[PDB]
């Protein structure tokens, strides 16, 4: 349960391209951490590198929607990660199960052009009603969008942990 | 009369539930037809031309343009979806080409031939949008940039997209999910903080930024109370005070029309050669430059000049509060002169003497040496060779474009043989043949937008199934399930009531689907019916 082993031992499978294991180890620093991720992920263990590798480990796995997911953790949103992964259309990880997880409104405006041009109607619904959430407003007060966040990564991080271990 | 273009946000961010219940999208259309009818409370609009731009593709962004009736403006209006991108520069390139692409077939830009206040089509674009980023499918923008990719021919001639008598509004939607409660909303609204207020900023509007319903009540009051006629006028502190906001401001100056009357053109910010082949681009907004030393207005009998009243501003209300209407304030453009940059005044700034407004007064390019010149003929004169050899020194200085409006001025005053009856040379041949075919081709794409607007584009999908050609079909909106004369439209699930329903139909022994607004027909179904018998 030391954190900086476990990061130290997801770098090196991330060196040797051994992407699930390195989620594996990247997962258990960040559960490490919080409580489970009940807390938030302490900003010094998941720094903008951790992330962008588990967004790399993700990416090569072509887990295409959780790399979506895992781009809005950084500090700033990488949206060309984003835009440039959900494009993809091999996919391995429950495409439209995995759209609560999203909450910012470009992504999922993102996602929602991407399946009309696709004529996915269903996925496209899917992702109306995501947007069309009060929660999810961008011009909520600044607090209800930052706990509409940090639920989302607990539930995303939980089910990461779940899938990963 | 004036052209109301609305440029809905359809990107997928308009999908956004309020405190109403009702998404962005659901508010931009109810906004929409609150502003019409607060528009038709005005009885002054009559007639008014509403056109619609969505964020679509450029086949399928103008939804409505011209010749459009107020039918099909309603039946795409509801009929919206908001399943794209947010593509703001783009739809604004497409909503000002639509806005200018009869301008050079009908001339109303009168190039290198003056800018005539008088030449107007005056209209706004009210954008309705949310605070999204914008997105082009590679990634975010966050700032707003127009492209240049595809230009109009004759786009070169005035180095931005906007033009005079063009006026981008926003009104910004920032409705939250959860209602605020707030007593301080009641005051004025705020300019939104987005990539569309310094575009809205540049062109003479605003954007509006909302937070509530009675606040889009307040905004679009306030964008009914600025749908005008006029061009606006970039002003311009030129010396030091008689950096302060009355210092430069893009204001609106008013057209009032009787077909609005003129005489004299704002002038060019160059000076017309022949030797040169191309036009030099112009600003949209004339820049002028006001002279804050007081002068004194200098008008004489039966003159051809022309008053625009403009519109509260800053700058106004500097005017007014230093109250004196008895002077004047002399303004000029710069770099239209031949010789000298900073040119001659073309006219003067002078408060209404009832302390009320603030008018533009246009005049020949240089008054105060051709007013008290023409004046004194008109006072002691038959022109004399002393008079006519100053008179031939102030025509060294005028600019081509003014000797028509000039030579018309004097030919109504009384004197219509005099010296600027005598030729007119203009531009140069090059630039007539260039604004020529520039004509022909702005009619070229003039009826090939028109006809592509409306039964033009038609879209169809597939899934194209991938290898690790082959598509598979999808449920289309317009199936039309003939079911009585194909058989495959048929489901199981009732094929036997609707074989004996087709068995019933063919031997001796959908419909009432009307589309809801032809269903009530009141006049429509009593007009193909019979007349009764009238009464005793």
């Amino acid at each position: 349960n030391n954190h900086s082993w476990l990061i130290i031992q997801a770098d090196i499978y991330f060196a040797t391209n051994q992407y699930s294991a390195a989620l594996h180890y990247y997962l258990q620093a960040g559960a490490v951490c919080s409580d489970f991720f009940n807390k938030a992920v302490p900003p010094d263990v998941y720094t903008d590198q951790v992330i962008k590798r588990m967004i790399k480990c993700c990416s090569l796995l072509n887990c295409h929607t959780q790399v979506a997911i895992l781009c809005q953790f950084l500090r700033e949103i990488d949206y060309k990660t984003a835009f440039k992964s959900l494009q993809e259309q091999n996919s391995h990880d429950a495409m439209d199960s995995y759209y609560d997880y999203i909450w910012d409104v470009t992504i999922l405006e993102y996602l929602t052009y991407l399946h009309h041009k696709r004529g996915e109607t269903d996925k496209r619904q899917i992702a109306i009603k995501a947007i069309g959430q009060t929660e999810l407003n961008a011009s909520n007060p600044e607090e209800v969008l930052q706990l509409a966040a940090q639920r989302r990564k607990k539930k995303f991080l939980q089910a990461m942990a779940k899938l990963y271990f | 009369m004036p052209i109301l273009l609305f440029l809905i946000d359809t990107s997928a961010s308009m999908n956004q539930r309020s405190h109403l219940g009702t998404t962005y999208l659901d508010t931009a259309k109810g906004a929409v037809e609150t502003f019409m009818k607060l528009r038709a409370r005005d009885p002054a609009s009559r007639g008014d031309r509403y056109m619609l731009v969505t964020f679509e593709e450029p086949p399928y962004a103008i939804k409505a343009g011209w010749k459009e009736n107020h039918a099909t403006f309603m039946n795409e209006l509801k009929n919206l979806q908001a399943e794209g991108l947010t593509t703001l520069g783009q739809s604004l390139r497409t909503a000002f080409d639509l806005l200018n692409l009869n301008r050079l077939v009908t001339g109303i830009d009168n190039y290198g031939q003056g800018r005539n206040p008088f030449f107007l089509e005056p209209a706004i674009i009210i954008t309705i949008t949310d605070g999204s980023k914008l997105t082009t499918t590679s990634g975010v923008q966050d700032e707003l940039h127009l492209p240049l990719n595809s230009p109009l021919p004759g786009s070169e001639l005035t180095k931005e997209p906007f033009r005079w008598d063009q006026r981008l509004f926003a009104l910004v939607l920032r409705l939250p999910g959860t209602m605020s409660v707030e007593s301080e909303q009641l005051t004025g609204v705020p300019l939104d903080d987005s990539a569309i207020t310094p575009m809205c900023e540049v062109t003479g509007g605003r954007s509006y930024s909302v937070c509530s319903p009675r606040m889009l009540n307040q905004c679009l009051e306030s964008l009914v109370q600025k749908v005008q006629s006029g061009v606006v006028i970039n002003f311009e502190k030129a010396g030091p005070d008689p950096s302060q906001p009355w210092h430069s401001c893009h204001k609106l100056i008013y057209v009032r029309p009787n077909v609005p009357i003129g005489h004299w053109p704002v002038p060019e910010s160059f000076w017309p050669d022949q030797n040169s082949p191309t036009l030099p681009p112009r600003t949209s907004h004339p820049v002028v430059k006001f002279s804050c030393t007081d002068c004194e207005p200098m008008v004489i009998d039966k003159l051809p000049f022309d008053k625009y009243e403009l519109e509260p501003s800053p700058l106004t209300q500097f005017i007014l509060e230093r109250k004196s209407p008895q002077t004047c304030w002399q303004v000029y453009v710069s770099n239209s002169a031949k010789y000298s940059e900073l040119g001659h005044p073309f006219g003067y700034l002078k408060a209404s003497t009832a302390l009320n407004c603030v008018n533009l007064f246009v005049m020949p390019y240089n008054y105060p040496v051709l007013l008290p010149l023409l004046d004194d003929l008109f006072k002691v004169h038959k022109p004399t060779l002393k008079w006519r050899q100053s008179f031939e020194s102030y025509l060294k200085t005028m600019p081509p474009y003014y000797l028509g409006p000039l030579k018309k001025a004097v030919r109504m005053m009384g004197a219509p043989n005099l010296i600027a009856d005598s030729m007119e040379y203009g531009l140069s041949y090059s630039v007539i043949s260039y604004l020529k075919k520039l004509s022909q081709q702005a009619k070229i794409e003039s009826d090939r937008v028109i006809g592509s607007v409306g039964k033009k584009v038609v879209q169809e999908t597939g899934i194209k199934v991938r290898s690790r050609g082959f598509q598979v079909a999808l449920l289309n909106k317009d199936l039309k399930p003939q079911t009585f004369r194909n058989a495959y439209d048929i489901p199981r699930r009732n094929l036997l009531d609707h074989l004996t329903r087709m068995r019933s139909n063919l031997l001796k022994s959908q419909v009432h689907s009307v589309p809801i607004a032809q269903m009530g027909n009141y006049q429509e179904y009593l007009k193909q019916v019979p007349s009764p018998l009238r009464e005793l």
